[PDB]
């Protein structure tokens, strides 16, 4: 019924003070009305910033500019890595760290990079496996290197990709 | 001698002045700041402004209510006194009319006009430091020494004569 994040902007922030104008006295004189607006519309605009100095410095939203902070801290570089890709390795090699190679936890990190449809896994008997990608958005090859690491110690794997089925 | 923003009696917004002096004014004379303190002494009702429950006229006992007119005076003649400035009440004519239910009062107060103690705050200052001399004038006399003892024989030569 309500939102747990508060922060959020202050909602009819410039009705409010005025609110407390004690009896009417003032209202209508339109020479200090004029006087107190602008003094708290001032605070319109530093109140609105508040929020995307927290908004925008999380990692979905956070533009290259400043991402590369939140990827310097976790040793993520971004190398010749683009911003839009460089935002996926920064999450693949997060959600690595509590992982255990399952064929069904593999489905799961390859969903956030093709929707729901774009990826399917074939299996082998002597260690093969095989991935398929339908509908990528991205280049691949760059994001490859992390492809191979969240796979046992001993697999073997085929890479193959292609619009649509 | 209380300063404040100056409140234009005529509208009751701030006195930014006439269109050819436009700005901002403080209240100065003590006349001046009276007014606008009694002004907003009774226009605030009571309990109505946040900040200070206690502030304000109490006008929700009377209004609305059969009351008497000597209790009213008082308290209307009690509220001005509060202001530690105030020298006496003059006059007070005090009527109601039943048909329109409508009260109406007149009076006037005395108030004394005081001194500025001190100007540091406010413009100029009241001395008059003295002006450096001009060229060799220092070292070697001034001029104007000659020009008054001319001017003084002139104007004497002229006194003896008839005239």
């Amino acid at each position: 019924l309500k939102d747990v994040n508060h922060i959020h902007p202050l909602p009819d922030f410039v009705r409010g003070g005025f609110d407390y104008v004690p009896s009417d006295i003032f209202s209508g004189k339109e020479n200090f009305e004029q006087t107190l607006r602008i003094l708290l519309e001032r605070l319109e605009f530093i109140d609105q910033k508040m929020v995307e100095l927290a908004e925008l410095r999380t990692t979905l939203n956070a533009e290259d500019a400043i991402l590369d902070e939140i990827g310097r801290q976790l040793g993520i570089y971004r190398n010749g890595l683009n911003d839009p890709e460089y935002r996926a390795v920064i999450m693949i090699l997060t959600g690595n760290n509590s992982k255990s190679g399952t064929r069904a936890d593999i489905i799961a990190t390859l969903k956030q990079l093709f929707g729901e449809d774009g990826v399917t896994t074939y299996k082998g008997y002597n260690y093969r496996l095989d991935i398929n990608i339908f509908n990528t958005c991205m280049e691949v090859t760059d994001i490859l290197p992390e492809i191979i690491d969240m796979l046992p110690l001993v697999t073997h794997l085929r890479v193959v990709e292609n619009q649509g089925y | 001698q209380f300063k404040d923003l100056l409140l234009d009696p005529l509208t009751g917004d701030l006195d930014f002045g006439t269109p050819g002096d436009r700005g901002m004014r403080l209240a100065l004379t003590n006349q001046l700041s009276l007014r606008q303190r009694l002004y907003l002494r009774f226009a605030i009702w009571a309990g109505d402004w946040y900040f200070d429950e206690t502030f304000g006229f109490p006008y929700r006992t009377f209004v609305g209510k059969k009351t008497v007119k000597a209790v009213l005076d008082g308290r209307i003649k009690s509220e001005v006194r509060q202001e530690p400035d105030v020298l006496q009440i003059t006059d007070f004519q005090s009527t109601m009319d039943v048909v329109s239910r409508s009260y109406k009062c007149f009076f006037t107060v005395v108030t004394a006009e005081g001194e500025e103690i001190s100007l540091a705050f406010v413009g100029e200052d009241e001395y008059q430091y003295p002006t450096p001399p001009e060229s060799n004038v220092q070292l070697c006399g001034d001029e104007g020494v000659i020009i008054n003892f001319k001017n003084k024989l002139y104007y004497l030569i002229n006194f003896r004569l008839p005239k």
